[PDB]
This record gives C-alpha cells, structure tokens and sequence, in this order.
C-alpha cells in the first residue's frame, strides 16, 4: 500500500525501488543519494547528461555506472543495485525523471503538498506570504505536513491570480472573467 | 518582439515535429513558418503530442530541414491577403502571389479556419439566383448561396461554360467570382490563366473580376487540403464585407477530398471504410457550411466533381452529395450536336425546381 | 519507447533485494497473466519450445512464446 | 473476511480492480459495487498481473470513480433454480424485475459449469412432429436435438418461435424456459401477455415457463451471459428433475456480438471481420451445455441473427456445425410472399433418412428438393428470356415447381394479423401424401394462385373452388 | 434596451457568487490534444462519462479513465482546446434542459439554444444516458398517430409507442414523410386534450445549416412551432455532438414520457449518426468491423431507439414513438447500418427511388413496408375499410411483371390491373396538405369498391379534391360521425355508399 | 413584431460592440494592478471558509 501512485509511465521502476526500501526503512538515505548522484551528474555536464545514450552498449553503461560509484564508495546500497537492472534494462536514458518522480513521492511522504500562484507578472512578497499562511492555515492542508508555493508568471492569462493544489484550484483572475462575462452578453 | 522560437525535431515527408519551449504552445490550425534559403515554408499544427511538441503537415516541399532549425510563429492561422488587390493575382496557399506581378497590396489578412456561420443568420427562404444562361435558369436553377455540381470531362467547354458564368453574374448581379483549382494540372492552369486573360474577365491594366487560387499538384498534401479554404476566405470577405453575390468556382472537389484521406493518413489516424479519412463528413462539412446565404449577402459555388469509377456508392459523391441543390452535367452527346453550352436538359435536376 | 513486458512491479522489486530469484526458477515459474486460454508466465529459464507444464492446480499447459522476460 | 479493491480504470463496459491482498479473486467470480443506484456485479475476465484484474460489467457503469471500493463475492454469478423460478422473469444476475418479490428458492447454482461428459452424451432418434408443412417435410426436427433458425433481419425469426411455441410448449408435459438475448424489450412483453392468457404462465397457480430475460438496451457484459443464466435453468430441470426441457433461446447472435464489444477492449487483438478470437470456444462452451445426457431431454431451439444475410459471416458458419436441424431464412424468398420463407434448398436435419422417416417420406422429400433444386437451376433463363423458352419436360417441371413454392406456405396462428386468415396446424401424414400427390401429377391443371397460403390439399382443392366459383 | 443587460448582471452575480466556491476537485493539465481528442492529467476523482470544462469554453465528455490520465472527447472543434490549459470538471453525468419550455426553440446537442431567443425555460435536468424502460412498465400500443398522409395510414399504421423505420435513398423523399406527419399534428395541437395532443421532437443530425433553416421557416409558415423542438447537430459541427444529441433529444423526449402526454420524436438521419460514431471510433484505434462501422454500432443504435415505447397505466400512460430516417446506397436493404435499424424498429417504410422517379409522392413501396404492431392501433375505420387493400395491393404486385409482357388476358386481371392503377394514382399527395381520418376514410372507400372504374386515369388527381369538396359542402355530417365515432356502422356505410355513387354518377 | 425583435438584435449588438469598447476601457488600468487585491482577499475569503 505505497502512497502517490506512479502508474503506467516509467515510474513504476521508482515505485519498485519505493516500496522495496519502504520495508527496510532507508528511504531518506536513498533520497539524498538520489539528490547526490543527481548533482553529480549535473556537475559534470559533458557526458554526464550526454552519455545517457541509447546506442552505447551493455557494456558501457554498466562501466558508466561503475565509473559513477567510482566516486564515491557505497553508494547508499538501493540505489546502487538499481542501476545495474536499469544498465541492463537500458532505461537509463529516462533516469532523472526518475529522481524527479522519487523525490515528489518522497516529498509526499513528507507532505509538503507543492501549490502554485499563477499570475501575467511576479508579485510582492507581502502577498506570497499571507496566501501561504492562508493556504497552511486552510482545510486543504491537514497540517503535520508542509506546503510550499511558487508564484510563476503566465502571459497566457491577462493578469489576476489562480490557486493551485492537490489537482484543486481557484481561479478568480482577469482572463476567465472577461470570457465569462462576454458568454453571458454574446446572446 | 515576444517570438515563440522552437526546433524541428523530425521531419517525415510530409509530416514535420516541432519542438517548442515550455508555456508557450500555439494550440490546433496555426501557422508556423520556416526560413529556407529558398523562400518561406509554412506548417499548420495539426496534433499535439504533447513534451511541449506539436505535428504539423507541409504545406511546401520538405527537402534539406535541418533538424534543429528555429521554427518561427505566427499564432493565428494560415493568413491570406483579402480584397480588391487580389483580383487577376494567381496566389497560392500561402497567400503569397505567384504570378511574378509584385507583392500584393491587401489591406487585411484573414484567418482561414474561422467560424460558419450561426443558425440565426442563415437565410431562410432560398431565392433562386438569375445566372443569365438560359438552360440553367430554366430547368436546374442554381440556389443563391446554394451549391451545384457541374459533371462532366473537360474538353466540351466546361472552361467556356464557366466564363460565361463568370462574365453573366459580372453583368446582371454584379458579383465578383473567385476561382480555385485544388488539385489543379498546372499546364492546364496556364492555359486557363491565358484563356482568362484574352476573353477579358482577366484585364492586366483595368479592373479584373476574377481572383484565382491555384493550388498545384505537386504540393505536399496539406496545401490541397486548404487550397479550397484559401479560395472559400476570398469568398467570405467579398460576401460579409462589400455585400455582393459572389461565385466561387472549386475544381475539382474529388481531389480534396484525396487530400483529406492523405492528409489523415499520414498523420497515422486508422482509415475508414474504402479508404476515404474517417473525418469525411466534418471535414466535407467545414468545406460546405461556410458556403450560404446570410442577410448581407451570399456566396454560390459551381464545384465539379470527378465519380471514382463511374460509381455513385462510392463516400466521396456519396457525402457531395448530401450537400449539392444542383446538378449541371455537360455531356458529351450534346456537344456533338454542336449545341452550346452542352447543357444536358434530362440529367440536371434541382432540389429547387419546386 | 514503450513499457516493455518484465517490468511490472511484483517482478522489479525482487530484483532491487539482490536475490535474484530468474536464476534459481529452472524448474519453476510463477504465473503472471492467465486468460483466455493463455498463461503468461514469468520463469523456467530452463524451458524448451512444445514443452508440457503443469501448473499447481492441476491443469496442463504448452509453452510456446519463450520471450526474454517471460513465457 | 471481505476482499476490497479499487477500481482504477473504466472504459465503457470494461473495468479494471487493483487489490492489496494477495489473495485476488479467481477467473469468472462476481465482484459488486454499491453504487448510488443500489449494487452492479462485475465478472472477472482476465488478470493484468500487478495485482490487478480486468473485468467485464453486467450493468451500465455511467458514473464510477477512479479509487471506488470493490466488494468480492468469492463465487460465480448464481442464479435461482427449481420450481420455484417458474412464471418469473430473471434478470441476468438473478434479481425479478416482475416485481411479485424475490424468488424463494433453495439453491442457487452458478453459471459457469462445464458441459457434460462424452459418457453422458445420449442419442435419440425422436422425431418431433411440430404441425409445420416447410419444418415436417423437408427438415424433420428431432427431440433432444437443437434446432436453428438462421434467418435475415426481418424475416420472421420471432414470430416462427411464437409459432413453435403455440404450437409445442402447451403440449409438451416437461416445461419451458424462454431466453430473450438482445432482442426487443416489446417483444419479450407480449410474449409475457401470450404466456398469460393462453395459461402457460399461470400467476397464482403453477405455470410451465421461466422467463430469463435482458435484451438490446442492456450494456455488453449482460448479452454475453445472460443465456448462460438461461442456460443454468434450463441444465437445473434436465438434472435436477429428469424431465423434457424446451430451451427457445432469442437471439444467439447477441451473445457473440457481445463477444465483440468486450474483446477489442480487452486487448484482444482484432481477429477476423471484426469478431473477437475467441470465439469457437465461447460458441462452444454456450451450446455444448444445451445436451441431451441420461437424466433428462433438452430440445432447443435457438434463432440466429444474421448481419445482413451473408452467410460467410465467421458466427453464424460457426453455429452451423453446432445445430441437429437447420433452417434457413431469406429475404428474396420472403419479399414474394412465401410465409414463412424457408429456404427449402439449404434446410438440412440430422433426420430425414429413410430408416428413421420412413422411405415414402425419404423419397417425397428428395423428389421436391429435386423439383426446387432444377427451379433454380433454371431461374436464370426464366429471368432473361421468360418461361416459354424451355422443354416440354422442364416447362412442366417449373410449373410444378412454382406450384409447390407457393405451396409450401402456411398461414400461422401467430401471425393472423397480417394475412387476415385463421391458423392452420397440419399434420404429418396428411403433408406426406398431399405433396405425394402434387409430385404424382394428380393437379397439373389447377391455377397456381391457389396453392397459395393453404393448409393441406383438401384446403388446396377448396380454395380451388373457391376461386372458381369466383372467377367462374 | 439594457433589459438584457440586467439579466446578464444577475447573471453576473452568479458567476460571481460561483466564484466564491468555486474549489475544483478536479482541474488538470492537457497532457496531449490529439486526433480530435484530448488525454489530460490529473482529475483524481472523475466520474465515467462527467461533463469537463476547458479554458476556453469547448465542453467535454470523459468517456474513459486509465490508471495515469483521463482520455475526454470534445463537443467541437478542436481549434480552441489548446495543450497545457486548464480543466475544471462540471461535475455532472451529460444532462440537456428538458421540460415544456424548450417549445419553439433550437438548441444544439447541449441546451444550448441557437434561435436568437433568449435562455431556455428549463423545467430540469435530465441525463443522456437514461436506462431504458424494462419489460414491465410497457404496455403494447393501442393509440394511433395519424400522420395524414393517404398510403401511410391506409397500409402501415404507426401506433404512440411504436418505433416505426422511414427508410429511403438520397434525394428521394425522406423528409418530407416526417415533415407532413407534424404538420398533420396540427389537429390535436390546436385542441384542448392532453392525450389527443401530440409534441413533435425533430432531431436534425449531420445536415446543412441551412435545410434546417428552412425546415424552421417551414414549420413557422403551418404554425407548428408551438409545439416542435429542434435539435440540430450540423455538419459543420464536430463528430461527438452528433454523436451525443440524438441521446439528449430522446432525454427530451422522455421528459414528456414520464409526465403523462404523448410525444413524437423524429431522428433525421442516423446513417449520419453511425457516420459520426465510426469517426469517434476510429480515431481511438478502436478496431473496425463489417464495413468499417465499429463492433458496437449496433448497440449504439439499441439504446437509442429503445429509450421510446408506450408506458402503461401504472407509470402514467404516456409515450414516446420514434421515426428515424436512414438513407441506404442505391435502393439497398442489406449493408450493415441498415440491417440493424430494421433488427429494431417495429416496421419499415420503404421510399424507393424508382417510384419518385415516377413521381408518385411519396413513393411507399407496398409489398415492402410493413408494420409490426401496426394493425393493432389503426382507427377503426381504416381497419374496416381498408381490410382488403394491402391484400389487393400484393394481387396488383403479382400481375405487375405479368401484364408487363403485353398478351391479352382474361377479364379478372383487366379489372384488378384498372382498379389497382387507379389506387396507384389515387395515393399521390401534394407536400404539405396531410389528410385527417375522417377524409382518409372515404376517398380510400371509393377505391376499394370498384366506384372509380368509369373515370379515367388523368382526372383522379381532381378527383381527389372534388370529392372531398362535395362532401365538405353537403355532407359534413358523415364527416363529423367519421370523426366522433371513428367507425364505420351499417347505417354510416350505407349512407357513405349513397353519398360515394352520386358524385361517381357525375 | 417582426421588426421589433430586429431592432432588440440591433440593440443587442450594438452593445456587444460596446462590450469590446469596455473590455478597451478595463484593460489600460491599474486594475491590473489593484485587482490582485481583490483576489487576495477572495482567497483569504475561500481558503477560510473550510
Ligand atoms: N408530396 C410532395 N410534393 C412535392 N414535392 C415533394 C413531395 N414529396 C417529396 N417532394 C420533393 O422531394 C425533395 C426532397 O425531399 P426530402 O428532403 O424528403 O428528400 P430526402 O431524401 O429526405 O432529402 P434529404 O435526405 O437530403 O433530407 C424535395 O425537393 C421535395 O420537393
Ligand atoms: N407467417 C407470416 N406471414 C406474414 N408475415 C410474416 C410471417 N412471419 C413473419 N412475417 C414477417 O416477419 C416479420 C417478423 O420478423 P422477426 O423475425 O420478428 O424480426 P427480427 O428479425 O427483428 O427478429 C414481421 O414484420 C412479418 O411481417
């Protein structure tokens, strides 16, 4: 019985990994080694993203993993295993995505329940602050998990504001209520 | 200014993938432009994949992309120059004259797919228009606003019978008439260029009364499945804006609907039954409903029809014909009686000869 | 490019152990998907083609497709 | 200990469940979900893998939601047996839709049983006289056989069941258990009308029939059982009871057809014209149950629709090999009138050997298939050049021919609405002798309009002077 | 003047008061819009088939649910619904408006009304995908629905309850069936009787704008749109509208079902239908059938058309009787649409082409069109005078390819061959001039007992008129005794015979 | 009557086009600015009120 649901598109690989350490405990552990060989991929950016190729070999992708715990010795103990069935599996090319899909199933865990306030153009802080205290202070969050909340700037819209989380939102802003304003008067 | 630039990532013949970056994606039937060393190479986005990456289908010859290349838009659909500049100017799908007279110089350019028009405007007492030949007027009239198929091989003045057409609603109605060739055999659309030219529906220095869209045969799919649209844009303008009566000419409309099955075959939807698209009937209908009569004024269109086989079960004339109020066939065995036009009286019948 | 067919997650998970339970299944297999008629069964590395298996309740079986993943 | 699920995928009449105990629920047992409308039994089919099967819905599932708890039964769909079952109309699951109160009934046997032993299996040569001249003639049906109806859309493939059963069920001493597949819900009314005033169904008392119904409206997981709960009231009373069970079952063509609606979803790869693969199997399993064994008779009859009369169509030519006593009907027949239009060419029956009819009958019935079959040898230049281009023993022979056609109509007690004429129940051995005679030459003179939609050949030679007292 | 503009505001302030709950369980992102068909994220708690909203206005349907995404067809063109927006969902199964109030009006396939007049009345809500009714709410049909027309009511009767087939070819006469049938509704819509009345719901599916929009001027000129409602789902208009709104009409339908009056709906064409369903399922990869419709056409069909029977007295005795319209290829029978209409409807009214070729309209073939439950709910005057006629019409279809030879005959044949062409050309009728029972009665009366036989073949069609004026002027009195009683006694008949044989003398 | 439910058409949009001259008229202003107030206070008035 794991939490958040991957279903379908390759996060099954993590929900395996998920609920093969959610029995042993080490799951935080997995995480930051995720977050570590992320970064370490990202800190070395020619043919740490470009070798993740599909015409490679088998060969060559299992010395990559091991060129990859080259640098650091027991690589937490998972997600060290996990590579070689992927190397073998040659679904490495579609990996952080995974670490993508871990970490929001990790921070579910957590219950930091990611939000967002669409607007045309980035606001004061003043306002990001009383709408996540109102979004904390809210029945949406059950409190003992977290919230956070990223302003993002949309042009598509023609201003206002939309509150979105948990696939629940509102939106009270420019561009929806000149349309439906216009339906109404278009009789 | 705010460019949406993205890269083509795959070209398939026909069919081109482009790539867009995030939050900014044009949805359905907009136009998409590539800069080529030759000229301009429109795309119409047709699916979207989803990955911030749409699919489009050419609209111009798709040798020599690189992929990777920047894929500029232009967020409405595929624009056409409209108006009196058009007249006597052989455009093309694109909107861009190939006649080799200059640019034109249209005071508006119009989107292509736009909206029939509503039930509350569509005219509700079909008047018969006065076309000025005689057979015509007196035994299948043609619907003001209506539409009529006009049978028949070439070779016994199907091109004298519509320039006659042409020359009659110039006179009597005034109206103006837009010609398009989709599909259209290119030598044949030269001689009719000229034929146009000499019989005066065509003046190089006065004022012309014909504006034609030849839309080749050898353009990818895509363009001869809007070549008609193109041709049917020039219709709309000359009936909602001046208020005339204005014919629109669509040879030959089997071939778009070739255009349709090849345009939804490629793009990997599962063919129907003979083979036709399985959007046959809302792709007809989007064809044919903007083709009416509203209260400011009406467009008519003569479009011919080629039978696939001598057959009449076959979906292509069995969905034109859902839609036609009047059938003109010019037979063979009235010309060789030397008769002008070839009118045959027993075969074209009229939903409004009542 | 598309889920491919030893990847559903009873299977993974035994993998991610480091038991690797494919190489002790000679003998044995496990049934994986069984209808119509047909048992996808995931196993017996040491099959044949038109070899007879009997599952465990006692009806009888032909192994025809042998895949990599599964029979 | 219930077992819950989740169900995490719809698609139309298809539904997935994903368990979390291990224990899943086997092949072919009834999972059910309380709904906003009462309950809704699904039938598992196939197991995904992943702890997750793949189910077929017995009921419209308009309005389910991803993640709604799914309830396990343990077995198959049961169905109410025994007397108890009799003047009721079932629905697929087994819930009355008469609305006299639920069947008080012992036993509740499941569907999904296997056919009978090949020990078990028993022969009889017992012909069943019906009173048809078309059927006793020239394709004999045979009790404890099955008997199909393969016929057009439109053709009288109902009203000749009505026929059998006016002319059979009253007489019959064992009982009936009609089976509406996918037919109409109007049709299924008035023959619940029929089976009340003409005493079949007896309300309060005790009635002879058990209507097992559900029908064109229902979504595609009922059409694919529900002869299978038709089937299981009838196999209860043949083992059960030992007596002689009359199965009609309208329509079987449905069954399959919701074979096709559920196996492109299933995943199934689309096999041939558009049916599922699984298909002998299916069309095995419902008719390899409709037997004869040692305990008791099933004497069925079972219509087939067919998709525009093209009898290369994969489930009817799958149905042929399965039926004791064919009979085929076809539109060209019947736009001329001949009522009922069987297809006198193409009947064929298990019976009809000289040993088991008798060789007089054996002998009539070759000469008049002899006659038809050379009628429409010869239709072709009759159609373009017209009859008088023939022999003289074949312009007789198409004569007598064309008598005998309009002959072998027969005005029904059923559908004496349309022809305005009374019933006719004619006997065997007076059809033997009266096409016996017509064969022998006794009539060659008398007008062919009045062979027309007549009983026997006294009627023949009545309605003969009948018109001749017209004409005169 | 700003009349509208006040109710726009009011309806404002529900947009607004909306907005202050507007929390969507629901909203997802538009993973991919492709072939006409959208796949969206997210929406965790969707029902099967529930109404969604995008941002731009384009309605939707969730017609199936995956683990991972929901796959939700469009209402429209697929030119507005855009990759990355927004879908709130409604929260509703599909429902249209029903209740008396949509009366004049025209709405497409959603109860959105297209005439230009204003919001419609909605007496309720009902959903599109309505259980038929079982077997034992019916009652077998007793009423009959006189369409006026001469050959309709004289050969194939159609009962309130019964869904009778009009099956034809293009351009051969289809509509014009249905159209004569609710002008001829007139007589009871004028009336004051509840179950006398008659609603007519026409259901105009993949046809132009404008055929629609004459069939609205014409039935504004015979003033029936007191009583019609039109739902028109035009070609222009994407494929899953048409395939929804002959469902939402049969909601409308049953609308006036449930509540005691009576009801005529007419689906006009569902070859167009199957057209439009075939294109929703082959752009789902789901595999083809005989002929390239899908396996399940058949069952699209089934729950359509039985969603209309007669309710018995224990429901409220209402009704709802269906004529769809299916136009064949070529005087066809047997393709596989129109082997699945007939395996439903309760009857075929077959308009073959070779006959308006002729001009005989309508050009009912006889020896084909039969009715099922038909002759159980004719007036009872037609059924007593009309008894012989389709039997005489089949001994005229029999010498039709015998007397085409040429030969001379006997007497017998002379007088049916006269007798049965003078009831060919006496079955002609104008457009837009039904003929009510009390004058069916005895035009038909003086066919069938030989009273025509001295006129020749040209004067029946004034025949027609003339008699019917010389018995609108004199005997108005067997008129109204035809209209109350509905039934020919010996003293009726008899004085009908006096008053047929003089003006047959003249 | 005929005329009169053409001329309440005139009417209907000619203020249809005064709509477009309104939405011409909301867009230029601080609204856009002012306005993300009054969605603050609307969330502070949803998100409270459960
Ligand atoms: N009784 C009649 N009097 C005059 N004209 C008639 C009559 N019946 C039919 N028609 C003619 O039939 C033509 C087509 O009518 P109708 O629409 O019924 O045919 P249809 O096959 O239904 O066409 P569609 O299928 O496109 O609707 C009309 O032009 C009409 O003039
Ligand atoms: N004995 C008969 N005399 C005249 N018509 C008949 C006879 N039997 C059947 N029919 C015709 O057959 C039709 C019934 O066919 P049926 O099998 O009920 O249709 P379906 O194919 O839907 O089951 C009726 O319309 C009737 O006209």
């Amino acid at each position: 019985p794991p939490p958040v649901r991957l279903f379908g598109v390759e996060g099954t690989y993590a929900t395996a990994l998920y609920q093969a350490a959610a029995k042993n405990s080490s799951i935080d552990a997995a995480f930051q080694s995720l977050q570590k060989v992320e970064s370490t991929v990202k800190k070395n950016p020619k043919l740490g993203h470009l070798l993740l190729n599909p015409a490679l070999s088998l060969k060559d992708r299992n010395s990559v993993i091991d060129a990859i715990v080259e640098t650091h010795k027991n690589l937490d103990g998972y997600v060290v295993n996990l590579l070689k069935v992927l190397s073998e599996n040659n679904r490495l090319g579609c990996f952080e995505k995974i670490a993508s899909d871990f970490g929001v199933l990790n921070d579910a865990h957590n219950g930091l329940l990611k939000g967002t306030v669409t607007s045309a153009e980035p606001l004061d802080p003043k306002s990001f602050k009383r709408i996540e205290k109102a979004l904390s202070a809210s029945k949406l969050v059950g409190q003992g998990k977290s919230l956070k909340l990223e302003n993002v700037v949309k042009p598509e819209i023609k201003g206002g504001l939309i509150v979105e989380l948990g696939d629940k939102t509102v939106d009270l802003s420019i561009s929806t209520k000149i349309q439906k304003l216009n339906k109404v008067l278009e009789d | 200014s705010t460019p949406i630039t993205g890269k083509v990532t795959a070209v398939i013949g026909a069919i081109v993938d482009v790539h867009f970056e995030q939050s900014e994606l044009p949805a359905i039937l907009n136009a998409l432009e590539i800069k080529t060393p030759q000229g301009k190479l429109v795309l119409e986005v047709a699916q979207h994949l989803g990955e911030n990456t749409v699919r489009t289908i050419a609209m111009d010859g798709t040798e020599g992309l690189v992929r990777g290349e920047k894929v500029l838009d232009t967020g409405g659909p595929i624009s056409v120059p409209v108006g009196r500049e058009t007249l006597g100017r052989i455009i093309n799908v694109i909107g861009e004259p190939i006649d080799e007279r200059g640019p034109i110089k249209s005071k508006l350019r119009k989107p292509i797919h736009a909206d029939p028009p509503s039930f509350a405007e569509q005219s509700t007492s079909a008047e018969i228009l006065e076309t000025g030949i005689k057979v015509v007027d007196l035994l299948a009239p043609y619907a003001r606003g209506g539409k009529i198929g006009l049978f028949g091989g070439a070779g016994v003045g199907k091109t004298v019978f519509i320039q006659e057409l042409i020359n009659n609603i110039a006179k009597a109605h005034g109206g103006f008439s837009v010609f398009t060739g989709v599909g259209e055999r290119t030598r044949e659309g030269n001689d009719l260029y000229r034929e146009m030219k000499e019989t005066g529906v065509i003046n190089l220095e006065g004022e012309s009364k014909v504006a034609l869209v030849f839309g080749q045969m050898n353009e990818p799919p895509g363009a001869r499945a809007r070549v008609a649209l193109t041709g049917l844009t020039i219709a709309e303008y000359f009936r909602d804006e001046e208020g005339q009566d204005v014919l629109l000419f669509i040879d030959n409309i089997f071939r778009f609907t070739q255009a349709g099955s090849e345009v939804s075959a490629l793009l990997g939807r599962i063919p129907s039954a003979v083979g036709y698209q399985p959007t046959l009937a809302t792709d007809m209908g989007l064809l044919q409903e903007r083709i009416t009569t509203t209260k400011k004024g009406s467009v008519t269109s003569v479009q011919a029809v080629y039978v696939p086989a001598d057959d009449l079960t076959d979906p292509a004339p069995a969905t034109t014909f859902a839609h036609l109020d009047a059938t003109t066939v010019l037979s063979r065995g009235i010309s060789e009686l030397g008769i002008y036009p070839a009118v045959d009286p027993l075969d074209s019948k009229s939903r409004l000869l009542d | 490019t598309k889920a491919q067919p030893t990847e559903v997650s009873s299977i993974l998970e035994e993998r991610i152990k480091g038991v690797s339970d494919e190489a002790n299944l000679n003998e044995t297999g496990r049934v994986l998907a069984v209808g119509d008629g047909i048992a996808r069964v995931f196993g017996l590395n040491n099959i044949q083609a038109e070899e007879l298996v009997e599952f465990s309740s006692g009806v009888k079986g032909m192994a025809l497709n042998l895949e990599p993943g599964q029979v | 200990t219930p077992i819950t699920g989740k169900v995490t995928a719809v698609i139309g009449a298809i539904v997935d469940v994903h368990f979390e105990q291990s224990e899943l629920p086997a092949i072919l047992n009834a999972l059910e979900i309380k709904t906003p409308q009462g309950k809704l039994v699904l039938e598992v089919a196939q197991h995904l893998g992943e702890n997750t099967v793949r189910t077929i819905a017995m009921d419209g599932t308009e309005g389910l939601v991803r993640g709604e708890k799914v309830l396990d039964t343990g077995g198959p769909i049961s169905v109410p047996v025994g007397r108890e079952t009799l003047g009721r109309i079932i629905n697929v699951i087994g819930e009355p839709i008469d609305e006299r109160g639920p069947i008080k009934s012992k036993l509740r046997k499941p569907i999904h049983a296997d056919p009978p032993s090949f020990a078990e299996q028993s022969t009889s040569a017992e012909i069943l006289e019906t009173g048809i001249k078309v059927v006793d003639l020239l394709a004999p049906y045979a009790r404890g056989g099955k008997i199909g109806l393969f016929g057009g859309a439109g053709v009288g493939k109902t009203v000749f069941i009505q026929e059998l059963i006016n002319n059979i069920a009253k007489a019959h001493g064992g009982f009936s258990v009609f089976t509406g597949v996918g037919e109409r819900t109007r049709e299924g009314n008035d023959l619940y009308r029929e089976m009340k005033e003409t005493g079949v169904i007896n309300l309060e008392g005790e009635s002879k029939v058990a209507l097992v119904f559900g029908q064109m409206n229902e979504p595609p997981g009922a059409r694919a059982r529900v002869a299978l709960t038709g089937l299981t009231i009838a196999e209860y009373f043949r083992d059960e009871e030992g007596q002689d069970v009359l199965l009609f079952i309208d329509n079987i063509f449905r069954f399959t057809q919701a074979g096709s609606e559920v196996s492109a979803l299933l995943g199934r790869i689309p096999s041939a014209v558009g049916y599922q693969p699984t298909l002998a199997t299916d069309m095995g399993l419902l008719q390899e149950r409709i037997t004869t064994t040692k305990k008791g008779s099933v004497t069925s009859v079972q219509a087939v629709y067919v998709p525009a009369d093209d009898l290369t169509d994969p489930a009817p030519a799958t149905t042929f090999a399965h039926l004791d006593a064919t009979t085929v009907l076809s539109r060209g027949i019947s736009e001329l009138g001949i009522y009922p239009a069987v297809d006198p060419l193409d009947s064929k029956s298990r019976l009809l050997d000289a040993a088991v009819v008798g060789q007089e009958h054996y002998d009539v019935a070759s000469k008049v298939q002899e006659t038809l079959q050379t009628y429409k040898s010869l239709q072709d230049i009759i159609a373009i050049l017209g009859m008088d281009e023939l022999s003289e023993q074949d312009k007789l022979t198409v004569e007598r021919a064309r008598k005998i056609q309009r002959f072998l109509s027969q005005p029904f007690a059923v559908a004496e609405v349309f022809t305005g004429i009374p019933g006719k129940l004619v006997r065997l051995k007076d059809t033997v002798a009266s096409f016996k005679a017509v064969l022998e030459g006794k009539y060659d003179n008398i007008p062919e309009h009045a062979f027309y939609m007549v009983g026997g050949i006294e009627d023949v030679v009545a309605k003969a002077e009948k018109l001749a007292a017209e004409a005169n | 003047k700003a009349q509208p503009t006040e109710v726009s505001s009011i309806l404002e302030e529900r947009i607004k008061g909306v907005s202050d709950e507007a929390n969507l369980n629901e909203t997802g992102r538009v993973l991919a819009v492709g072939d006409g068909i959208a796949r969206v994220f997210g929406l965790n708690n969707i029902q099967a088939e529930e109404l969604v909203e995008f941002s731009s206005g384009v309605k939707g349907m969730a017609l199936n649910l995956e683990p991972g995404q929901v796959g939700i067809v469009l209402f429209g063109s697929d030119r507005l619904v855009k990759e990355g927006e927004l879908v709130k969902r409604t929260g509703n199964i599909v429902d249209v408006p029903v209740g008396p109030g949509l009366l004049g009006r025209v709405v497409d396939a959603l109860g959105n009304p297209i005439d230009g007049k204003g919001p419609i009345d909605a007496a309720g809500r009902s959903r599109a995908q309505v259980k038929a009714p079982g077997i034992l709410p019916r009652r077998s049909v007793h009423e009959p629905v006189q369409t006026g027309l001469k050959a309709v009511d004289a050969l194939v009767p159609i009962g309130r309850g019964q869904r009778e087939l009009i099956i034809g070819d293009r351009q051969t006469g289809k509509t014009a069936v249905a159209l004569d049938t609710i002008l001829n509704q007139k007589r009871w819509n004028n009336g004051s009787d509840e179950s006398k009345k008659l609603y007519c719901v026409y259901v105009a599916v993949g046809q132009k704008r404008s055929t629609v929009a004459q069939l609205v001027q014409t039935l504004e000129q015979h003033d029936a749109m007191k009583y019609s409602i039109i739902v028109a789902a035009t070609a222009s208009e994407a494929a899953p509208l048409q395939y929804l709104a002959p469902f939402t009409a049969a909601s409308i339908g049953e609308w006036f079902r449930d509540n005691g009056k009576h009801a005529l709906i007419v689906y006009d064409d569902l070859s167009k239908q199957a057209v439009a369903y075939r294109q929703l399922s082959l752009l789902l990869r789901r595999p083809p059938g005989r002929e390239a419709y899908p396996g399940d056409v058949f069952y699209l069909h089934s729950r359509l058309l039985e969603r209309a029977a007669k309710l018995s007295e224990k429901e409220g005795s209402g009704s709802l009787t269906a004529l769809p319209v299916i136009e064949t290829q070529g005087g066809d029978v047997s393709a596989y649409i129109p082997t699945n209409v007939i395996s439903i409807t309760d009857g075929q009214i077959f308009l073959e082409a070779e006959l308006f070729y002729k001009g005989i309209r309508p050009a009912i073939n006889v020896g084909l069109s039969v009715s099922r439950v038909g002759s159980a709910a004719q007036v009872k005057a037609l059924k007593q005078v009309a008894g012989s006629l389709k039997l005489f019409l089949a001994q005229y279809r029999e010498v039709a390819a015998f007397a085409q030879f040429g030969s001379d005959l006997d007497a017998s044949t002379k007088q049916t061959l006269v007798r049965g062409e003078r009831l060919t050309q006496l079955l002609k009728q104008n457009q837009y001039s039904p003929l009510a029972t009390e004058e069916q009665v005895p035009l038909i009366y003086a066919g069938v007992n030989g009273h025509l036989d001295g006129i020749e073949l040209s004067r029946i069609g004034e025949f027609e008129s003339s008699f019917l004026s010389y018995l609108k002027s004199n005997h108005n009195e067997l008129l109204t005794e035809i209209r109350e009683k509905g039934e020919l006694s010996k003293e009726l008949l008899a004085s009908l015979k006096s008053a047929t044989e003089s003006f047959v003398a003249t | 009557v005929r005329y009169e439910a053409s001329l309440r058409q005139l009417e209907q949009r000619q203020l249809a086009k005064s709509v477009i001259s309104r939405v011409q008229s909301e867009l230029g202003n601080p609204k856009f600015q002012e306005k993300v107030l009054q969605q603050s206070i609307s969330e502070i008035e949803q998100l409270l009120s459960k």
